[PDB]
This record gives C-alpha cells, structure tokens and sequence, in this order.
C-alpha cells in the first residue's frame, strides 16, 4: 500500500529504533518470527507500512539498520525480535565515530553511505507506493546526526517528492556529560531545516525530568527514558499503522501540521505519563507531559494534532477538545482557523486502556533551540575543540552558518508567535 | 433516454454513492445482483428508472456511474461490498496515491496521471445513452481530489460535452468532521475553477446535517454513515422527478428553469422534512401542513444560513408520497402569511410544485423513521452567500500570511492562482448582494 | 441558430486552451522547483568534495 521505509542510525536511533519495532509488532500481534498470531484482523489492514510481506506469511520490517560502529549490530540481534530484521538490512562501518559529526557526515560516513542506500533502493524499488522515510537518530553522537543527515540529503537527491520524516533525540547535559553535543546538534539542526519535511524533537532533558520528578526515578537509565520515547512513537505512528481517517499518511499529516516549510519541529506529548476522558486530555496539554523541554505557555500553536486511544466516548472527547481550544484560546493563533485535529483509534497501546498523543507544532519549541543556542556559543565564544572538526576538514564558517541558520529558525518562530489575525 | 451520468469523485463523493445507489436499488426494487424482477422488458427499456440504470441482456439493472479516487481503499470497499454485482469493474476507478488535502495534486500532479482513463470510461457509459440530458457529479469541496480532480474533470467534460447540463453535488467542509487544515483553499479553489462549467449545484454543509442528525435524530456523534444516510435522502428527493413519472410529476429541469436567474446564481438551498427517529414517528403522522411548514425553519436546511435576512428569487416544492395539491395550496397560503418570506421585485412569488406518488424509503437498520410523506424544498436565496462568506474569511486568515501556500507552490501553483480564485469569489458575494437590491 | 453554434465552440475552444496554458505553466513550475531543489542538494555534494580535499592537505603537513 504507502509504504514506509524506516532507517535507525548510531547507538541512539538503533537503540530506541528496535524498541519501536518492539513496541508496534506486539500490537500488530507479529511475533520474533515475523509470524502473525493476533485477535483482529484491523492489525493487519494496513501492516504493509511498516513490514514486507515474505512467503511463508512471515512480516519483516521495511527497516535499514546503520552504524559506523559494529557492535551496535549484535545488541541489535541479541535483543528481543533481533531474529525479525532483514539480515541483509545490517550495515556496519568498523572505526565508528567518536562524537563527531564531521566524521559522520563527511569522512567515515561518507565511505558508508553509499553500502547504505543500496539498501535503501532495494527496499524502495520494492514498494508499491513508497510515501517516504522516517530515521531515528541522536543529534549529540556522530553517527547518527552526522551521517544520518547525510543519508537524508542522499536519499532526498533520489526520492525528492517522497516524505523525509525523522524522531531526532536532542543532547541534554542531564543525560550525557560529552561536551561537543551542542556543535554536532547545532550543525545537524542546520541540515533537517533544510531536508525534512517533519520532525519528532525527542528532547532528552524533557525525558529526564519525566522521569526523575514525575515517574520519581532517582537515576534514569537510558531504558527509563526510552520507554517514553517508545510509548510516544507508537503514539504519534497510530494513524499511519491502523484504519483511520485523518493524518493517515506521512503527506497529509505533513499539510496539516507545516503551514511554512522551515517551522516543522514538533513537541511530542503524551498521557498517561505512570482514567477519565477530561483528565487525559488536560494532561496531554500540559507542560509536564511534553517530550520537548518546552512551555506551550510561552509561545503559540500553530497547528496541533492529538491521538487518543481506547474504548471512549467520541462525544466526550469532542467536547473536551473544543473545552480547552476555548479556555486556552490564547495559545492557539487566530489566523489559521480550526488548527486543531484529533483522531480516535479503539484499540489502546498495550498496558493501558486509554491513552493520548500529542503532537504540537508550536512556536515555544525555540526555547529548545535557545537552550542548544546557548550551549553552542559559550564554546564557539572560545573556539573549543574546534579542531576535530577542521581535522575532518570543516572550515570554520559551516559551524557560523549552522549557528545563523538556526538562530533565523528561532526568530521566524517568534515572527508567527508575535502576528495576529487583523 | 433523458439519461443521466453519476461521476462520483473523491471518499464523500464515493461514499455519498454508495448510499444513493443502495437506496436507488431499494425504491425500484433492484436487487444486489442488479435484478429487477418487476421489470419485464429484458436488457432495455425506455421507463424511468433507466435514466439511471441500463439493463443488460442478463437481465442486470447496472448504474449509470463512474466511481473515482486518487488512492484506493475507498472504492476497493464498493468492490468487495453487499451491492459490488451492481458496478462493472470498468466503472470503478482507482490510483494508487491520492492528493493530500491539495487540490495541486488533485488537479495537476496526480490528477493528470488517470483523467484520459476516467474521461475514456464516462465515454462508454456516454455512447450506450440514447439522449444523454448530463451529468451529476457528487464531491467534496475539502479533499485534494474532491477539489482539484473534480475541477479538471469540468473543465474536460466542458470540452468534450460542450455545454451539455452539469449538476454537482458538493460537500462543504465542517470543522466536526474535517480532515486537514487547508479545507478553506481547496473549496475557493474549485469553486472558482468549476463555477464556468457547472449549470447548478447543490451544497451540502456538513455541519447542517452532523446537527439534524444530532438534534432530529439523537444520533450522539454523527458517523460518515449517519450523515451519507440523510444526505442520500435529499439527493433521492432532487432525483426522484428524473427516476419516477405521474401526473404530477415535474421535472428537475423545469425546476432548474426556476432556480438560476443568472448562470453564476446557481447554487440552491435545499431543506428536507421529516427527520424523525421511528422512536418519535410512532403514533404521530406528519401532515402535509406539518412538513411543509418545516421546509423554512432552519434548522432543517442543507447550509446554515438565514433565508430571514436574505430576498428569495425562486421557491420549489419536491414532495413525495401521500400528497395531493389541495392540501400543498392550503398549507402553503398559511405558511405566506405567516413567515419570514419576501422575494425580490424582479421575480414571481408563486411557489413551484411537484409531487412523486412513490413514498419515501429507507435503508434497513438505519435512524430514519419511514414516513408516508416527505418534502425537499429549493430555494434560491441570496442567504446562502452566507456560507462563501464564512469559507472566504478562513481563506482570507491564512492567506494573508502565505499559511501552508507552499504545499501548492510546490506541485506547479503560482499565488496569481490564488487570488484569482478569491477575488473571483468576492464578486460572486457581490453578485448576490446586487441580485437582493431593488429595482429602480 | 449560428451564433449559438459559434458561441458553443468557442466556449469549447477557450476552455481547452485555458487549461492547456495552466496545465503546461504548473509543469514547467513543478519541474523548476524539483531543479532547484536537486541544483541545491548537488551543490552539497561538491562542498563535501571540497572538504574531503581539504583533509587530503591537512595530512600533507
Ligand atoms: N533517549 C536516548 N538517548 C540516547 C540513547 N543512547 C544515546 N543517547 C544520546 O545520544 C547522544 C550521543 O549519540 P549516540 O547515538 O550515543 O552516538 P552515535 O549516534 O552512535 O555516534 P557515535 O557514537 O559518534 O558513533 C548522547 O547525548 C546521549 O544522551 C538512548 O538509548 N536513548
Ligand atoms: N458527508 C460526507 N462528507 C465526507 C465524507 N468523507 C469525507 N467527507 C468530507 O470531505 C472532506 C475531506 O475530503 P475527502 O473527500 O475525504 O478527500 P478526497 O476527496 O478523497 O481527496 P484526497 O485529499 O486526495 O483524499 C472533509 O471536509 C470531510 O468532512 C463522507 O463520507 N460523507
Ligand atoms: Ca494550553
Ligand atoms: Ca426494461
Ligand atoms: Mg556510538
Ligand atoms: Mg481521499
């Protein structure tokens, strides 16, 4: 049908990557062995989005495995469903990375790429009607922000009308102490401006202070913040993966969601974070249950899409929705009219009975820019550890150009936050 | 002959199908496998429901309709469904990616790929017509391919049709039911781009229907199927002069006479009464008085507006059932003495009536009351601007900051485009407001 | 009955121009914003180039 072909880059898109696969082949009832064993037959309506279909009924994902480093793929195989990926679908550098990102994206994994999108091609060629991409992948690493940038610009040179969509986990100094997160963050920013159409921001601050003050975890593992992230891909993946009526492909949620090309960042929410249908949908607007470290209180919506799932009144869940665009009238700008969609699909994600996903395009997700802003010039101010990267070849410009590009992103989010209507 | 070609466009105008042609089947007595036992002339016929169905040799009472969409879920539901016998499958067309709420990709970038083969398949349906009178075309104004498909396949119908009658039946958009955000562009669009080459239109507000079948009907949250269900009924109340004769029979194109003082005034409203739950038709039968009176409270209407604030330029009455024209002319003189009814100087005042004596049906397991007697009115109303008005005000918010303008600049657009379309509609709103002044 | 003919035709005749101009027009438009996007990405490619040489030189130190 619209098929979508997934690729995980590096130790965090690989690692968050399977746990994704995890997550949606328990709901699509697809065991270790690629074989369908589920209840409902709306589990495999539409499962050829995410997997291939190979005789014997097995199902394997359309999903590319990379990683300039090659232990990544053993964890891979050795976790639960690592029998399920394509063998072929593993492709490995040897000298990994070292967190940096002109390594990922210009020396070693540009040796790499090429190996890459011959996997690409051979899944794409093989799809009826291919809509596009979705990466996971780290900004603060190497691997995956250097040369899963790279792979984007490859493969958008090639599918240049197809849908590039990434869940990009942002560095945080409470999750990881490498000091260089914010230049390779910085310089991967200035490329999904340019070669996305949309972007999950998976905000590693935001997952740590979910789990530290509300989850009440003393010290966050790195399963704590990705059982988070895993629970809002499934979330913000229900409409592409079941019968639905809106945002049900990459390319219409692109339109309802991107009202200008530059402004497709995302905050992700979700709710329950551990129930009654007025209860999930105040929590889902929350600051607290955002996975971007961002206050929707201090900027505007401009468009906005919500998920709910489970057995729920339709009529409740209208009413609440229209209750909190009228309270909260102010968040939400006036000239795009009726900027809010909600979808409802019956069956909930495992362990639950009701649950809700958000996605806000919202112009207070510069405050996370800012903070990456921040990081980034106080050691451009001195020029630190540049030379890693002029080493790679880099001159010292690009890092200027990434610092400019990002800096307009945040003020053209301020420009649609500060106009009105008449 | 006087046949008539249905081109549904898009998932309303598809699923808006299914419900009309179902219900078509089950007031002629056609079966799922296209069988008209009461029918005894074999694989032809000059009655009146074959303005609709051909027959063939087999004895199968076969829509006249093509089926269209960009992607295929929809109409691949229609193929595998209860009434799938009905369709040759030449009838039913499908791509395979659709135009993403953007009426570019309906009209241009996808569009182009598949309309030789549509136009190539209403031919056939065309060449084994004797006297083809037109074409219904049923779409949403919303959709990238209800909008954009359905204006490129006007224009092309124009071309290879000349100036051969084209009706539409389109659905405006409601914020209960939407799917995408750039709902306002498309229907601008399309509006302006097919506004040359449709003779009457027949809008269809999604928010009027989701509230009568809430109000009416206690429908808790109105579905597709509830809201298709009633909108089949009307569109079967406008249709059924063209399927049914009697005495009193009056044909839509008469009516049509009527309804369009000037080629762009061409947009009617339509009201239907009764919508009763059968819990609340039990024991009470609705009088001719009764529903008629019904046909100017608002709340009944197809598009919200208030024909109270607006001058009338043309009043029919489409009844169907037990209705004779004594009791049509008493409740009708009640009701002009006491309603909110004036007509503008230039035009009569006398209503317009046509009574079908076949009564109204309805689906199995649906929320309708079957009644003896039912009515579609249609007015021509300078109110009903009132829904461009509200649709140009969404459109003008966006537009004026380029809001999702890209995602058509993209598939070949230019903004020209853009606001051609709108100042097109700004004087559409003009053209009603000068038809409601006096004369000098 | 021949200024009704003559108007029919032309009626027909601008309608097939009219849409012959816009669909060449939203070709010509789709095309040179795909170009310019794949000019764009191509220029990537060769800044890579260059900085891979740069790297050549560094290490001819
Ligand atoms: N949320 C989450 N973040 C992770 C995970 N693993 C690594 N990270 C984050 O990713 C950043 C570093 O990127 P990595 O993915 O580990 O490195 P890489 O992409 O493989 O690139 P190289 O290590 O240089 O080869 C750090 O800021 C970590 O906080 C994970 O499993 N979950
Ligand atoms: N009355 C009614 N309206 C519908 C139905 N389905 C969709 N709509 C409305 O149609 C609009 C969306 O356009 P669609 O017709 O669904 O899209 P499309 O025609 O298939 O064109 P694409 O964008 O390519 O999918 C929304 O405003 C909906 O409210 C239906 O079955 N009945
Ligand atoms: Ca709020
Ligand atoms: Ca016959
Ligand atoms: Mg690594
Ligand atoms: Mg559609």
């Amino acid at each position: 049908m619209r098929e979508i072909v997934h690729i995980q880059a590096g130790q965090c898109g690989n690692q968050i990557g399977a746990k994704f696969w995890e997550v949606i082949s328990d709901e699509h009832g697809i065991d270790p062995t690629g074989s369908y064993h589920g209840d409902s037959d709306l589990q495999l309506e539409r499962i050829n989005v995410y997997y291939n279909e190979a005789a014997g009924n097995k199902y394997v994902p359309r999903a590319i495995l990379v990683d300039l480093e090659p232990g990544t793929m053993d964890s891979v195989r050795s976790g639960p469903f690592g029998q399920i990926f394509r063998p072929d679908n593993f492709v490995f550098g040897q000298s990994g990375a070292g967190n940096n990102w002109a390594k990922g994206h210009y020396t070693e994994g540009a040796e790499l790429v090429d190996s890459v999108l011959d996997v690409v091609r051979k899944e794409s060629e093989s799809c009826d009607c291919l809509q596009g991409f979705q990466l996971t992948h780290s900004l603060g690493g190497g691997t995956g922000s250097g040369m899963g940038t790279l792979l984007i610009s490859k493969i958008r040179e090639e599918y240049p009308d197809r849908i590039m969509n990434t869940f990009s986990v942002v560095p945080s100094p409470k999750v990881s102490d490498t000091v260089v997160e914010p230049y390779n963050a910085t310089l991967s920013v200035h490329q999904l401006v340019e070669n996305t159409d949309e972007t999950y921001c998976i905000d590693n601050e935001a997952l740590y202070d979910i789990c530290f003050r509300t989850l009440k975890l003393t010290t966050p593992t790195y399963g704590d913040l990705n059982h988070l992230v895993s629970a809002t891909m499934s979330g913000v993946t229900t409409c592409l993966r079941f019968p639905g009526q809106l945002n049900a492909d990459l390319r219409k949620l692109a339109v309802n969601m991107v009202p200008f090309p530059r402004l497709h960042f995302f905050m992700p929410g979700f709710a329950p974070l551990t129930l009654t249908v007025p209860e999930l949908t105040q929590q889902m607007f929350d600051a607290k249950n955002m996975m971007a470290a961002c206050d929707p209180r201090h900027g505007r919506y401009l468009t906005v899409a919500a998920v709910f799932r489970g057995r729920m009144s339709m009529k409740e869940v209208d009413e609440q929705m229209l209750n909190v665009q009228n309270k909260n009238s102010s968040y939400f700008v006036e000239w795009i009219p009726n900027n809010v969609k909600t979808a409802v699909c019956d069956i909930p994600p495992r362990g639950l009975k009701m649950s809700a996903t958000f996605i806000g395009n919202s112009t207070a997700i510069q405050e996370l820019f800012k903070r990456i802003s921040e990081q980034f010039t106080a050691m451009f101010r001195r020029k630190a550890f540049l030379h890693w990267y002029t080493g790679e070849g880099m001159d010292e410009m690009e890092f200027t150009e990434a610092e400019s590009n990002m800096n307009d992103l945040v003020s053209e989010y301020q420009q649609y936050q500060d106009a009105t209507a008449d | 002959m006087r046949e008539c070609i249905s081109i549904h466009v898009g998932q309303a105008g598809v699923q808006i199908g299914n419900a009309c042609w179902e219900l078509y089947c089950l007031e002629h007595g056609i079966q799922p496998d296209g069988q008209m036992p009461s029918d005894k002339t074999i694989g032809g016929g000059d009655d009146s429901f074959n303005t609709f169905f051909s027959e063939t040799g087999a004895g199968k009472h076969v829509p006249r309709a093509v089926f269209v969409d960009l992607e295929p879920t929809v109409i691949d539901e229609v193929r595998t469904g209860t009434y799938r016998q009905l369709f040759h499958p030449e009838q039913l067309i499908t791509g395979k990616e659709d135009a993403a709420n953007n009426y570019a990709r309906g009209h241009y970038t996808i569009g182009k790929e598949i309309i030789d083969l549509v136009l190539d398949r209403i031919r056939k349906l065309a060449d084994q017509c004797t006297g083809l009178q037109g074409f219904l075309v049923f779409h949403s104004f919303g959709g990238g391919t209800g909008s954009g498909f359905t204006s490129l396949l006007m224009e092309r119908l124009s071309v290879d049709y000349g100036k051969k009658s084209k009706l539409e039946f389109s659905i405006y958009p409601a914020p209960q039911v939407s799917t995408a955000v750039v709902e306002p562009y498309n229907s601008i669009l399309t509006t302006h781009t097919t506004l040359e080459h449709s003779d009457c239109a027949f809008m269809v507000d999604n928010e009027a229907i989701y509230d009568i079948c809430r109000r009416n009907l206690d429908i808790e949250r109105p579905t597709y199927t509830n809201l298709n269900r009633l909108i089949s009924q009307i569109v079967s109340s406008i249709t059924a002069s063209l399927r049914f004769d009697g005495a009193l029979n009056v044909d839509l194109t008469e009516f049509q006479t009527n309804l369009v003082p000037y080629p762009r005034i061409h947009f009617p409203l339509a009201t239907y009464a009764p919508v009763i739950s059968a819990e609340k038709a039990y024991h009470e039968q609705l009088s001719v008085a009764e529903i008629t009176n019904a046909c100017f409270e608002p709340a009944n209407q197809m598009v919200k507006c208030d024909p109270r604030h607006g001058k009338y330029m043309a009043c029919c009455l489409l009844y169907r059932g037990d209705v004779v024209p004594k009791d049509v002319n008493a409740a009708i003189a009640t009701i002009k003495t006491k309603r909110s009814i004036q007509f503008v100087d230039w035009c009569p005042t006398g209503f317009k009536v046509g009574i079908n004596y076949q009564p109204p049906t309805v689906v199995p397991g649906g929320d309708l009351a079957k009644v003896q007697r039912a009515v579609c009115m249609l007015s021509n109303t300078t109110a009903i601007a009132e829904a461009w008005a509200r649709l140009d005000h969404k459109f003008d918010l966006m537009y004026a900051k380029r809001a999702f303008v890209h995602w058509y600049v993209g598939e070949g657009m230019e903004e020209g485009e853009f606001s051609e379309a709108r100042e097109d509609m700004a004087a559409l709103e003009k053209d009603y407001e000068e038809v409601g002044v006096d004369s000098v | 009955i021949q200024k009704a003919i003559e108007e029919n035709n032309n009626f027909i005749k601008m309608a097939k121009e009219k849409l012959a101009q816009k669909m060449e027009s939203n070709k010509e438009n789709r095309e040179a914003h795909l170009a310019a996007m794949l000019e764009r990405l191509q220029e990537k490619d060769k800044h890579a180039e260059e900085v891979r040489k740069n790297k050549e030189l560094k290490e001819e130190a």
